[PDB]
């Protein structure tokens, strides 16, 4: 999951 | 060398500023007056609570409250999560293990940066346009007023140590950086990176504050306070998602929560 903590370390 | 320590240091506080715009030393020029800009406006019960809805804003109070609160961290969440990444080393880290080191750590951060927001009487809120009294909050009904008041004994107990924005940045990324969080993959890299946070963080206390030797080792010792203390809050928070019917949670908290063991 974590889709939102990825999204945001990624941006 | 010392240098390297304290270019770090300075890497970390330029970072610090430029992530979180309410810092503790903005934080007590308002709270002290020394800023002559419009006092924030103080929320003291119910009846201030909806008077100043539009100074502070961008169902019953106490779920009101909550919800605000949930929003807070979820913003803290982003600016934590950019300080993150400026910290030398954590975006070569493994994809997986940035993630399990913000899901665990943040709120360790987020009660270590609302003290900076605290004092005795009560928290700043809206990047301190706001204030609210402890006595409001702690008066919630249960199980909210139990939910709040925690934070502020933290804060009581944590200003004691004066420490500064300087020092809270390294303080911050050295807990970021642990390298005992549950599932972590590449354990190694995570502890090297916190050995060297850590020397920085031992020599930043000891120049900044010549006249406190024992304040790293008090620090140390918060650090395992804020896991006591955030096991608390989660538990806090299962009765309450469980509880209150009308209790809708942050798609990003629940990110964080879920299967936290
Ligand atoms: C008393 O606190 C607040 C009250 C409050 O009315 C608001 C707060 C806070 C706030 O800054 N929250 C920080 C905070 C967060 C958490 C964490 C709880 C959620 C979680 O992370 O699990 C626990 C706390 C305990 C004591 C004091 C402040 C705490 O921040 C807010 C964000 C919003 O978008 C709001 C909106 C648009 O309605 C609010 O309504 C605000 C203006």
């Amino acid at each position: 999951r974590h889709k939102i903590l990825h999204r945001l370390l990624q941006e | 060398e010392s240098a390297d320590l304290r270019a770090l240091a300075k890497h970390l506080y330029d970072s610090y500023i430029k992530s979180f715009p309410l810092t503790k030393a903005k934080a007590r020029a308002i709270l002290t007056g020394k800023t002559t800009d419009k006092s924030p406006f103080v929320i003291y019960d119910m009846n201030s609570l909806m008077m100043g809805e539009d100074k502070i804003k961008f169902k019953e109070v106490a779920i009101r409250i909550f919800q605000g609160c949930q929003f807070r961290s979820v913003e803290a969440v982003q600016e934590i999560t950019e300080y993150a990444k400026s910290i030398p080393g954590f975006v070569n880290l493994d994809l997986n293990d940035q993630v399990t080191l913000l899901k665990y750590g943040v709120h360790e951060i987020i009660y270590t940066m609302l003290a900076s927001l605290m004092n005795k009487d009560g928290v700043l809120i809206s990047e301190g346009q706001g204030f609210m009294t402890r006595e409001f909050l702690k008066s919630l009904r249960k199980p909210f007023g139990d939910f709040m008041e925690p934070k502020f004994e933290f804060a009581v107990k944590f200003n004691a140590l004066e420490l500064d924005d300087s020092d809270l940045a390294i303080f911050i990324a050295v807990i970021i950086l642990s390298g005992d969080r549950p599932g972590l993959l590449n354990v190694k890299p995570i502890e090297d990176i916190q050995d060297n946070l850590l020397q920085a963080l031992e020599l930043q206390l000891k120049l900044n504050h010549p006249e406190s030797s024992q304040l790293f080792a008090k620090l140390l010792q918060k650090m395992t306070d804020l896991r006591q203390i955030v096991t608390e809050h989660v538990q806090l928070l299962q009765v309450i998602k469980k509880t209150e019917t009308d209790m809708s949670l942050h798609p990003l908290l629940q990110e964080i929560y879920k299967d936290l063991y």
